[PDB]
């Protein structure tokens, strides 16, 4: 399982495969990691599928909540920082997960978040199995200067090659940008897989 | 809180009171979906204008208007707020709306009968649409809960009730049933003639609450 | 709640009087099963008709109805409807019923005498079959609690009582049996002459409960 | 409950009276074993008969029959059913039966002091035999419990109380014994002639309760 | 329970009238032990003698006697016992009697203060021989305790007593002993001749409790 | 011990075998392990019995009441949801089980349920001891083009198989299937049996 | 120590034998392990001690209550249920034991129950140390067409068998055979003694 | 606390009155933020001057100002203090300054109901810049909150209210806001001539709280 | 340390030895390991003293306090049970001790309880470090059909033989017999170590 989280000028991309597996036993093909978790934000699980799920509930839930209570959606630094806390709380009984946070107010941004609760923003991190191969392809081509669209390509690419080098990474890539003018858009499965043939990658 | 030797409970009654002396406000079913609208009768310059709302979202999907003592509904909105994302994070939907007003109905009832606490004066109105459809409930200090076609509630209850009562059209649409409404709400407390500026707010089977631009509300007033 | 210089508990009588301003309502075994039968009386058109279920289920062997306070049925209800899941989650069946209203009455009955806390302003009767075969049984404000081979409450109980007291048929099969009863409920409550839609639900013995459609009552009307 | 200028409890007094205008019932020790009666006083057709148990076992060798609020009763009577088991599960044995009494009584003494609660608007009898012997014992509202040789309790308890007190006849045997109690009964009650239908068990030393069938009990009426 | 504005607890005297009412009982000290002595006065053929025991054992070297509200008597006695009993079982041995006393007094010296609970309406007598020879005390519901040569307790309290405070004999030899105290007790009560069957027990130094016969004691009487 | 659902068009299928055994020591040939949980949704117990037994005696009730009480029936991603937290909620003193549930509401669903409340939805998955044996025959031969019929020999079959390689398993195959027309339906044992011996294979 | 349970026609028959060891150290020659917990219902009793007696008086009360509550005797499966959820409700501070309970409601039962609340309902079981050997002759020589006779007599056998090659097992055995007519029957000492003989069995 | 017959809680009135009998102070938004004054009337010379503030700060960004019981007061302003803390550190910021008011409210309100204990006989207004931008919000005894473009408490009240409910300048820049302010502070209390020294503080968007120095407001004055 | 106890005819005898020690230090040579729990009732500790003796004095003042509430002393089954239930009750922090307490009700009894709570009677029993010398001994020579002092002295004997193999027992052993004539009555030591001579014993 690999996912990624990428900034760039005025947008931001998530994207991740969708492999589950029990150990070698890969049991279920087609899960889910990409989450939108509020009008302007995503976010991508990682690690113990159980403690995983409850966690992207009381996410969601505790987000909407909050946005009617101030009538405005609540910053990403702030809800870095709510999970950061929630999960430092009980790290001698955590949840065994890693979270990677994106979305844009003010500007875009991207918190990687562990178990303990220690939250850092980057431009742009990889979270998961595969996550040392993408680290490698987007050392080397990621570029601020890129378009939203050569971004989804870059993304795209990052995982197939971890798709190729780890075996618990696997299935149908799938990525969302959101940006401020459109919000959090998933991009069709179509679109996607065309990307792939044209880019000559694989899967 | 006890009974009198008549069988009724005295300070639930005092408590209609207090809400008989709130705001008046309505809604109904119509179309394919359900509407809300309440009289925002405003003072002061001084007053913030829309930060006075009465009708409140408790969630994409369902809004509830109240009257009574307003730091007592407010808490009781919050509550239904709240218990709202406990049915969303355990079952992960919200599927009939009849039980989030019967949670808050509930907490309400307790205050009726275990002695040392007074009863929240204050009654509200539910609606939006669930995995059944449209919905519309009501609810009183003493916990009494009822579905309607169209109801009302506040100071002007029994009058805009009638004229409902006498013209109310089965499946009007929207535009139309927003106007029977206004038209409804103004004869009952518009004994002062000036409607003022309404509050009001929609929901349709397929989408998300739509609240009405204060033009949008000028142009049926 | 304390004695009387005559060993009464006034609150609980008070208590009875809001069960007698209550709807009426009644129920009597008949050839192999029990049915119920309540007097739906409604006001406005915009009520939600059907929705003010007076008859509810508690499993689909077993149905209660209720008279006095609303609020209080409703809560009181419940406690009985988990308190059914709770036998058959550790017994693994609901065997005996007359112990599922026993606990709810107990449960009454604490409010009889713990101090500060009003009484249950309702009464209410359960029938359904159970192990030992179809079964009746009603349970006042009290905690009182009894079974009969029929029987009826709310406001026309005395009257409606007699009627039975008096024109009751043993083994009355269903068809006739639904009809005395309507006959009974008729007379009592009919000072007013019309009977109104009135709700009606039966079971028998080896199968689930059924709920009267409204033709089907119309039939019997 | 406090104390009167006179040195008594006079809500517990005020429990006393609810307990008089009880059913009347008695119990007495005769050749090797003792039995019970009360009079079953029955209304409508509509009863469910029998299901009116009044003698209630608590154990295959001990029973009581209760009068009085009959809330009340059902919610003691159940407590000293747990209760026998408790000491069945403990020591392997209910070795002596005026123990099992003394604790029900004890509960009853608690809300005769404890403030914030209403005391038990009931008295019974137990009666059976242990590993004494043949044992019978009654108890008030105010916790109070003695043994007798014969005694009642109910609205008749003076009348055939005296009854008793004449004609009480020590060893006699089973069949005897039941007639003079039936016929003590009868005297005290009877003012209204007809005795009904009178409800009687019996325990001899050697083995469990026996209850009188109804063809049985009419024999003796 | 509080303050009168003359300094007393009305409630504690209220209580203490309770005892007035009860039976007559006294103990003293003699020879080498110590006895006490109760009026066991009966009434119905129907009470099973014996059982009706006054004089109660908190241990084979102490007993006492009660007088006051016969349920609380019994559950202050109960707690006597398993009071004894601790410190026997913490210490291994029953020292000093004095003590087992204070213990039971500020367990009723607590209802004299602590708010919502009526005080125990009832006064006791604790005698029995301990580790430093024969002991008598007695207890009243205001928790004070005192030790004496001989007094007594109940009805003919006053009566009584002043007999001894004028014919006691120091060290009188147990038969001797019993006679005076048999005597004192029939005057004192004795406004209504027959002194029926009195409960008496002895202990003396070096052994354990004995408790007269119904012979042995009709031989003083 | 191995279990399967499986959907397809407009039904889905549940089925399992019924040995019960405490290592090699088989002691109950004839154990139960699917159960109706609603009038449109089944379950399958997979794991420790204990453990089993008493969750489907949860559900089973949970259920009820909610019908009761919502007037319409639990959605089949509702249960699932329901399960996975009760299931996390207590992961660190776990009830050792895995739980198969299917069932359809607005369209046919199953879901894998894991002793941490890890739960994901599949078009077919296999639990229990013979899982993979399972996995295997169905990977090769499902096709969601089956009508009920097909499904039911195919199921039938893929249990046959891993009888036949895992000695945990045993007993005679039962299944259920359930369609919103005729609701939850077990079908009749000499039907199964009689499958059994048309398709050539044993026990 | 062994213990078995045997379903027929209209009756159930169950025996153990009772020897009660410490090791190897072999200390009470005659314990008791066939208790009859209800009117028409008994119990074998098999692991350690202390657990297995408390457990049967709680049963033992917690019957009579109910049947003098609820005016009726509590169905087998009831019973069974209930100790199931006692167990398992404790199943990480156990009570180290293995019950079997047999009775006769509408017709004959008999339930194994695990120190971990699994119960199951068979057509006959055996319980404790010697299990294995009395499965042995039971699997060979049951019949559910045999009469009550046949069956206590198949018992005996079985019980004896085990009682040859387990050192755990001693003692005499003895039967109670439970059936409607009846009631809760325990055989006589003699009757039983008696039986061996003219089979030519031993001890 | 209870409901009147005419659906009142008497309690929060008469704690309103308490309110009435304290300083006066106000604030509105003006320009780009938004500005507190309150009139602070001093006595003795003995007392430490500026040592009572009465605009107190709850964090760089808001202040509050009160009026009534002045024990109330502190403890109540402490309350947002925390609170304020409480949701920066678990959200990293306040963002939304209305959440913070509703909160110390929501403690307010729980004295309206919650049976033994006394509301709090203060109100206060909050005023500072958040992420939405100035604002400002009033709370009274009952917990019911607002948000104004302008407004006052305390003494002065209904007086200062007027003048800027006539004379009040939406978008007024600082220096003529504190103006119109004083001058309006003046009118009202200014019954007794001398407006003394005026305490006054002040915020504008993208900065922190600025509080005006002796001389500074004496140039206004 | 080694206790016996033996039922005959109508009386039970229980005797013990008394050598108190710390593994092989033998530190205090006259302990005591008989005490009477109540008029017709003794019983013998063995074990860890501290326990031991705590258990002593419960049990003789819960006994005390019974009798004089229920006006009829304690069945002996029922002081067993009751011991029996306070043992289990605490199985995972247990009293490590080995009680053996018989006495005469309607006729004389004799259990061993462990510290489990386990419960069981028996003829005759012994509790111990040298336990199995004395069961051979009387497993030998012990017959109902003997008399109050025949078996006095087959106590002695036995005991006599355990002290010989067994270094943990010691010191003088003594005896005390109940019978419902003259209830609980503990043998003089002279008498005790007369009979030792007589015997040829030793020690």
């Amino acid at each position: 399982t690999t996912t990624v989280g990428i900034t760039l000028k005025d947008a931001v991309i998530m994207a991740t495969e969708r492999r589950v597996t029990m150990e070698n036993f890969i049991m279920h093909k087609n899960g889910k990691k990409l989450f939108q978790i509020d009008t302007y934000t995503g976010m991508t699980i990682a690690g113990l599928v159980g403690d995983a799920q409850v966690l992207v509930r009381y996410m969601k839930a505790e987000l909407e909540l909050y946005r009617l209570q101030r009538r405005v959606n609540m910053p990403i630094e702030a809800v870095a920082t709510l999970l950061s806390n929630m999960l430092n709380q009980v790290k001698y009984m955590p949840y065994m997960v890693q979270l990677l946070v994106g979305g844009i107010d003010t500007a875009p941004h991207v918190f990687s978040i562990d178990a303990a609760g220690g939250s850092v923003e980057d431009i742009y991190a990889s979270t998961g199995s595969g996550s040392p191969f993408v680290y490698g392809v987007l050392e080397s081509q990621y570029s601020e200067k890129m378009t939203v669209d050569e971004g989804v390509d870059l993304v795209i690419r990052a995982i197939s090659a971890a798709k190729q080098r780890d075996s618990a990474s696997g299935g149908m890539i799938d990525v969302a940008v959101i940006t401020r003018k459109d919000g959090y858009v998933q991009l069709p499965t179509d679109q996607i897989e065309s990307r792939i043939r044209k880019l000559g990658l694989i899967l | 809180t006890v009974f009198s030797p008549d069988g009724r409970l005295f300070q639930v009654e005092y408590a209609r009171e207090a809400v008989k002396k709130g705001s008046t406000a309505l809604g109904m079913k119509f179309a394919n979906g359900v509407l809300l609208i309440s009289d925002k009768k405003v003072r002061s310059r001084l007053i913030e204008q829309n930060s006075i709302e009465k009708i409140q979202l408790i969630d994409d999907y369902v809004a509830a208007v109240t009257s009574g003592l307003v730091a007592d509904a407010r808490v009781l909105v919050d509550f239904a707020r709240i218990s709202a994302q406990q049915e969303k994070v355990t079952y992960g939907s919200l599927v009939n709306i009849e039980n989030l007003v019967k949670r808050v109905a509930d907490q309400m009832q307790q205050y009726t009968q275990y002695g040392g606490v007074r009863p929240y004066g204050v009654s509200l109105i539910f609606a939006g649409i669930d995995q059944i459809g449209p919905r519309l409930f009501d609810c009183d200090p003493a916990g009494t809960i009822n579905e309607y076609k169209a109801t009302a509630i506040g100071s002007g209850k029994d009058a805009v009730v009638s004229f409902l009562e006498r013209e109310y059209k089965e499946n009007l649409p929207e535009k139309e049933a927003v106007t029977l409404g206004i038209k409804a709400l103004k004869s009952s407390l518009e004994e002062g003639e000036e409607l003022k500026a309404p509050e009001i707010a929609s929901i349709t089977v397929g989408n998300k609450y739509r609240i009405y631009d204060q033009e949008e509300v000028k142009k049926f007033l």
